RNA sequence: CCGGCCGGGAACUCAAAGGAGACUGCCAGUGAUAAACUGGAGGAAGGUGGGGAUGACGUCAAGUCAUCAUGGCCCUUACGACCAGGGCUACACACGUGCUACAAUGGCGCAUACAAAGAGAAGCGACCUCGCGAGAGCAAGCGGACCUCAUAAAGUGCGUCGUAGUCCGGAUUGGAGUCUGCAACUCGACUCCAUGAAGUCGGAAUCGCUAGUAAUCGUGGAUCAGAAUGCCACGGUGAAUAC
RNA sequence: AAGAACCUUACCUGGUCUUGACAUCCACGGAAGUUUUCAGAGAUGAGAAUGUGCCUUCGGGAACCGUGAGACAGGUGCUGC
């Protein structure tokens, strides 16, 4: 009931419990269950430990929870100390993909205080 | 409107057992022109009800419907500029549609595992007189009892 | 085989043209199919009518293009030179296709 | 509507035909599947060094009477103003007022 | 992102300027108006005066700047703050 | 903004088109604007010479221009020569070979373009506007028209404030689509500005 | 022999070829039960065949084109009434009292300029 | 080889041309021997059948001198002309119009039924092969009721999810791409993998709609190299309510 | 505005030309054209080859190119009161 970083829920199905990992979404868990051989509509309460340790190595195949937060944080850090356009937008706290900054972007620039 | 008194629309009856009442009910309960989903909900609410009661489907729906039945309404008119609410004796064809509207408004709340399971809870709760649509009917009756000074 | 395909903008003008070619056909040796009504084409444009603002003020125009199919079968050389002969009108697009 | 602009559009068309004929057979060596590295890296630049206009993506399709850039119709080659005026005068053949 | 079977982009005049500044051995800041060009691994360490529509801002090429384009280090809009 | 163009709606119902040729989409804009150049070029040279409408046929990849004019003797010239001039230049200004034919106008004061020509020339030569409008009205009604309306708009005396005047005689039913309504507008550029003339002539029902 | 009826409803057009036979129904080389599944066209095609109670006596070969399934159901109802009407003409006077011979045109309105979907205005706001 | 595929056939759907047909024409009653109204018959349709186009004299000295034209001023080594780069896409904020949602009348996975209207030659681009996909290669057919865009989607059948911010939501952001284009940084569209924000039906207020309408679902076109949640059109399902 | 990456574009920075990017008339000379190189962000500047076509007053004629002088061109500049 525990993979590389964290606990997965046990009464949920295999792909849904596998998405609780950072770095594993839907297609990642589909490929993980396809490489493991376990049919995805089983529960972790149904499943024993040998299947989940063959799951452990197959999710060690992917860059997952801790070093993935490390990779994303370091990539934003490299852009931010690089001083480029996207880094400077990451620095001020504005959208970086060319959104409209005139009216919208309360997700990026935060909830509407003043 | 301002002039016309035009003839009524005539709908096609209920398919499972021929009634105009259940066709009006599936038309009231529906959403965005989805007739098939609404009639599936209505049928899975009424066949699952007749085994809770014991009678057959139609007249169990009829005394689930007639317990929620507004005898009178209120209205608002004007005589002195005062503009109070005066009660009125309702026509039965709009009484029946207001009954179905109150039943659906009851069933949209009280949330559980289905819409049809919600309806099969609602109509039995109205048919033994402990629902919230019976609370709407007795609140309409109370607001007309308080306003009986004008007639 | 020779088929005649002719288009116009006026159906009153395209009727008389296909009438003339079916008559000059069956004068001499052409058991035709006759004028055959292929569906007309409607080009609907919708322009703004003001020089400036008022987007809601528009005018909708359309072109209609009529089609008639005469398919001359049992062809003789008299059919091909009597189709070489006549020069129907302006506004009529004729194509003889072997 | 600025005679300069009409002059610029008729300027871009005449260069466009000549360098279009050149850059059509110079363009296919870039991205066929499979030519080589060297002709790709030569061909990007020998497509590049030709002047910017003479490419057809710098045309504008102005009106053939007033030179208006916005509100163009490709069927008539006119702006919507001159389409409506020449349609009301009866000069565009077969263009009735649509009413369905 | 440009398609991979096109190759990266650099102007003829900028690339030949870079080559003549390497062959000449001199390392002053040189100016270009070509913000659309990709930086390249032969251009490391030298200063590029990139146009932002008004000025020519000096850009110092780093190891981290290689695959990018030249316009990302010359912001063309000056904003400090409203209030 | 009021009053849809009468020739426009009766193109649907009553009137025929000024241009008569078929074209697919690649030839359409070219034929259209070359015919615009032909009409614009003939406009001056025979707008000294009283024309009402010119119509373009294009049969057999060749342009045919038939003019309707009030004075055909000034149009043909002497010994034909002027119109061969026109023929010689129209096959230059339209590409395809050209033939030009001319009809006579039997009603010189019943076509709205020619009446508008008269009123705009009189307005630019500094006649009073009221005399020109009333004379056009009485002349068309005396030649025989079931109605006329003249509409003259602009400064009209030399004015700080522009004015609009109109005069109808007879009946002129615009909403009736079977009504045969000749209608034309013209402008006279004067020293005080441009003055618009509009002329509706109602000749009967079909 | 072979009696014929054309029904049209809501841009659909059903052709009905009926003959004296068994009670089975065939639409576009499928049977009725496997062509339609919902409660319309199980009532709608039956009501002309049930007001004049002839469900047993005649075979019905049906081709339909266009529209959706309820429009096809109305179109086959209108075709079944006319094709039945080619038998006897007291049938139409008895069936007309419930409808079934009124064609019920009711087309889709065209979308208007400035409106959004042929009646809806786009949200007037005073300021 | 059951696909109208082929002999064939001109019955049917259909395609367009030409006619008919709907007028208070007929019936009874109310109505000043009236105009008319109400009801009835037949009739596909009933009373201007539905929808569109059609905008009277004038008003607002409304809008447009930046589509055009035009009077008068203003400029002429410049307020004119050519180029490269930038900007029109900025952002403490405010408002308008939309789209997506907050789920179970729903979400996801599988199989599957039924449209109309259009566009297409420096264009639309089958089939097959290649990639998870956006796409590429190869490249027939078509100036078109022929070929292509082009599988319609809601629906239906079978499963699973059991009411949680959750298998709802899909913003944001990191990475890897594809295509158009001289060029995708400022500043395109899309695809994949990952992430998984607010949001739990919305204050005072306020808007649209009378029937194939509202609501909802998809498709198409113009502009256009590329770039619609807009605009213009087309169909599918399809109400409630008019004292 | 039925669709701003350059173009569009009218706006700003910088570089450039001013009888002009687009018209007509005079005088002088050269087929028109194509290919190709350098310096340039480019507009542009100097070149290098190839080219000489048709009627013929054939020192001329059309069309294209530059040169100088003006008449003027050009203005999305202002007033929609």
């Amino acid at each position: 009931a525990r993979i590389a970083g964290i606990n997965i829920p046990d009464h949920k199905h295999a792909v849904i419990a596998l998405t609780s990992i950072y770095g594993v979404g839907k297609t990642r868990s589909k490929a993980i269950l396809a490489a493991a051989g376990i049919a995805e509509d089983v529960k972790i309460s149904e499943l024993s430990e040998g299947q989940i340790d063959t799951l452990r190595d197959e999710v060690a195949k992917f860059v997952v929870e801790g070093d993935l937060r490390r990779e994303i944080s370091m990539s934003i850090k490299r852009l931010m100390d690089l001083g480029c356009y996207r880094g400077l937008r990451h620095r001020r706290g504005l959208p970086v993909r060319g959104q409209r900054t005139k009216t919208n972007a309360r997700t990026r620039k935060g909830p509407r205080k003043p | 409107p301002r002039r016309r008194v035009i003839g009524q629309r005539k709908i096609l009856p209920d398919p499972k057992f021929g009634s105009e009442l259940l066709a009006k009910f599936v038309n009231i309960l529906m959403v965005d022109g989805k007739k098939s989903t609404a009639e599936s909900i209505v049928y899975s609410a009424l066949e699952t009800l007749a085994q809770r009661s014991g009678k057959s489907e139609l007249e169990a729906f009829e005394v689930a419907l007639e317990n929620v039945r507004p005898t009178v309404e209120v209205k608002s008119r004007r005589v002195g500029g005062s503009t109070y609410q005066v009660p009125v004796e309702v026509r039965p064809v709009r009484r029946n549609a207001l009954a179905m509207r109150w039943i659906v408004e009851a069933a949209r709340k009280r949330g559980d595992k289905s819409m049809a399971l919600r309806l099969a809870n609602e109509l039995s709760d109205a048919a033994e007189n402990k629902g919230t649509a019976v609370k709407k009917r007795e609140d309409v009756h109370r607001m007309a009892e308080a306003n009986k000074a004008f007639a | 085989r020779i088929r005649i395909r002719l288009k116009a903008f006026d159906h009153r003008l395209i009727d008389q043209a296909t009438a003339e070619i079916v008559e000059t056909a069956k004068r001499t040796g052409a058991q035709v199919r006759g004028p055959i009504p292929l569906p007309t084409r409607k080009e609907r444009f919708t322009v703004l009518i003001s020089p400036h603002v008022n987007k809601d003020a528009r005018d909708q125009y359309e072109i209609r293009t009529h089609l008639r199919l005469v398919d001359i079968v049992e062809p003789t050389e008299k059919t091909v030179d009597a189709l070489m002969r006549l020069d129907l009108a302006a506004g009529v697009d004729v194509q003889i296709s072997l | 509507a600025k005679q300069s602009m009409k002059a610029r559009e008729v300027k871009r068309v005449a260069l466009a035909d000549k360098y279009f004929a050149k850059r059509a057979e110079l363009k296919a060596i870039i991205s066929d599947v499979n030519a080589s590295d060297e002709d790709r890296w030569n061909a990007v630049l020998k497509l590049q060094t030709l002047p910017r206009d003479s490419s057809p993506s710098r045309q504008r399709n102005r009106c053939r009477q007033t030179g208006r850039p916005h509100g163009f119709l490709r069927k008539f080659g006119l702006s919507r103003i001159k389409v409506r005026e020449a349609a009301m005068r009866g000069e565009i053949p077969g263009l009735k007022k649509a009413s369905w | 992102p440009r398609s991979l079977k096109k190759g990266p982009f650099i102007d003829l005049h900028l690339l030949k300027k870079v080559e003549k500044a390497v062959e000449s051995g001199d390392k002053k800041p040189l100016r270009t108006w070509s913000r659309r060009s990709t930086i390249f691994p032969n251009m490391i360490g030298l200063t590029i005066a990139v146009h932002n529509g008004r000025q020519h801002v000096p850009v110092f090429v780093t190891d981290e700047m290689v695959g990018h384009k030249l316009g990302e280090f010359a912001p063309t809009r000056t904003y400090r703050g409203h209030a | 903004g009021q009053k849809v163009h009468p020739n426009g709606i009766r193109l649907g119902i009553v009137k025929p088109w000024n241009s008569t040729w078929f074209a697919n989409t690649k030839e359409f804009a070219d034929n259209l604007d070359s015919d615009f150049k032909v009409r614009q070029y003939l406009t001056k040279e025979l707008a000294k010479a009283s024309v009402s409408r010119i119509v373009i046929e294009r049969p057999a990849k060749s342009i045919r221009v038939t003019i309707h004019t009030a004075r055909p003797g000034i149009v043909i010239g002497k010994k034909g020569e002027d119109v061969e001039k026109l023929r010689k230049v129209v096959a230059d200004i339209a590409g395809v070979p050209a033939q030009i034919n001319i009809a006579e106008v039997r009603k010189p004061e019943l076509d709205a373009k020619l009446v508008a020509d008269s009123i705009t020339s009189q307005l630019e030569r500094r006649v009073m506007f009221r005399r020109a409008m009333k004379r056009a009205v009485q002349n068309a009604m005396r030649l025989g028209a079931k109605g006329i309306k003249v509409e003259v708009s602009g400064r009209l005396g030399g004015a700080e404030i522009a004015r609009t005047e109109w005069y109808r005689e007879g009946r002129v039913p615009l909403h009736t689509l079977r009504a045969d309504i000749d209608y034309n507008t013209s402008e006279a550029h004067t020293t005080y500005g441009v003055i618009g003339v509009k002329v509706w002539i109602f000749k009967g029902e079909i | 022999n072979q009696y014929y009826g054309t029904g049209r409803r809501k841009s659909s057009a059903a052709r009905v070829f009926i003959k004296p036979g068994n009670g089975k129904i065939v639409i576009n080389q499928r049977s009725l039960e496997q062509y339609f599944g919902r409660e319309t066209a199980r009532m709608v095609v039956r009501q002309p065949l049930e007001l004049v109670d002839m469900v047993e006596k005649l075979d019905l070969y049906i081709t339909v084109k266009g529209g959706g399934i309820s429009g096809q159901a109305g179109a086959i109802r209108h075709g079944i009434t006319r094709a039945l009407m080619e038998y006897d003409e007291s049938l139409r006077s008895e069936l007309r009292k419930a409808g079934f011979v009124t064609r019920d045109a009711r087309q889709v309105e065209r979308k208007k300029v400035g409106l959004r979907k042929a009646r809806r205005r786009p949200q007037f706001s005073k300021r």
